[PDB]
């Protein structure tokens, strides 16, 4: 099949809600071995978020289910095994975005914002594999996380603009890393607040093109910083 | 309460 | 563990779960597992049944809708405008497929085996909904059929309703609704739909002041929808 | 389009 064909499926996945159908026609078009453009980019991205979101979801409800039961209910065995069921779901799912990235995304990114989205995008799902991981897995998982994310950064910090979405959006969800995966509430909300106020010095750098997206992240960052100190 | 391990409403937003 | 060595009590708890995960395919599985296994579902089962093939069939409901309306805006452009036609028959044939499954649960194992006049309405309320969700998508011969089945299947209901449940029963009620929806929306007759959903109505109120608080709850839940749907149809 | 249960 052809690229014009997929992309074109994947925008209708999108729209009916299909996320399955989104993912595997942006995985095909991205196994082709061409750089995306950033709407094959962006399209790729929703699909796995949202198939990955899912799991993350349904996997955080059946855990808190089986916190509830009692474990002399002994209910709890099936809440134990549905619930590694949705983990290895979830973990099958981040593989594939992991490999893609590995494969394709990584090595035909040629502009800097593009390895930045990617290096971030490696964060993520290094992240969410982080959420359900346990024991030297999750060491794992987590000391990957943190590099990605943490070489996005330095290329950020040289290359873009403190008001560019890409850059905004890394520090929202390299926070939120720091926060929820390495308990580090300082940490966390140092790295919001910097990048909160480094944009907001430069709110004149803001364009028709991007004002948008930048400031829809700059609320998310003060949205967070909001939440992480009303404790 | 308690980010990911509590609701909806008390996640922290990502994109 | 898998279905064939669980017993009832723990497919039950395994659609409780999926339900509460929001995976419907693994709720309806479960709900279909304890149908199989051939004996009358409880009150509790037949609503989880429902929920799960509700949702199920609901997704495709909605998807389908959705690339219809596409298709009614692409500008000219055959490839564009075929891949639209075939993804929604695509969607069409999971529709298809999943109130077959449904259809098949019911003549197969519910409705031979449902013996309150209660189990009987709501079973064939269902295969009423099943039947109108074919009709949706349907053509031609096809659609004639699946029409008919469909009203079949309400009117039975209904005349078990009338004779054997109160006018406040949320199943009677609910049923009704669905029903008026079958005579607006498949049959296009307005008001057969309306003089329905208002008899409805008004043969509930008649009867709220023996209601308790739960009771009336859910009953005025339910006439509330027949109401809104009356507005929404007053107005032409 | 109209409610139903």
């Amino acid at each position: 099949m052809d690229k014009s064909e997929l992309v074109q499926k994947a925008k209708l996945a999108e729209q009916a809600e299909r996320y399955d159908d989104m993912a595997a026609a942006m995985k095909a078009v991205t196994e082709q071995g061409h750089e995306l453009s950033n709407e094959e980019r962006n399209l790729l991205s929703v699909a796995y978020k949202n198939v990955v979101g899912a799991r993350r979801s349904s996997w955080r409800v059946i855990s808190s289910i089986e916190q509830k039961t009692e474990r002399n209910e002994k209910k709890q065995q099936m809440g134990k095994e549905y619930r590694e069921k949705i983990e290895a779901e979830l973990q099958d799912i981040c593989n594939d975005v992991l490999e893609l990235l590995d494969k394709y995304l990584i090595p035909n990114a040629t502009q800097p914002e593009s390895k930045v989205f990617y290096l971030k995008m490696k964060g993520d799902y290094f992240r969410y594999l982080s959420e359900v991981a346990s024991g030297d897995n999750k060491q794992t998982t987590v000391s990957n996380s943190q590099q990605a994310y943490q070489e996005a950064f330095e290329i950020s910090k040289k290359e873009m603009q403190p008001t560019h979405p890409i850059r905004l959006g890394l520090a929202l969800n390299f926070s939120v890393f720091y926060y929820e995966i390495l308990n580090s509430p300082e940490k966390a909300c140092s790295l919001a607040k910097t990048a909160f106020d480094e944009a907001i010095a430069e709110l004149d750098t803001l364009n028709e093109e991007s004002y948008k997206d930048s400031t829809l992240i700059m609320q998310l960052l003060r949205d967070n910083l909001t939440l992480w100190t009303s404790e | 309460f308690g980010g990911i391990t509590g609701e909806a409403e008390g996640f922290p937003a990502t994109v």
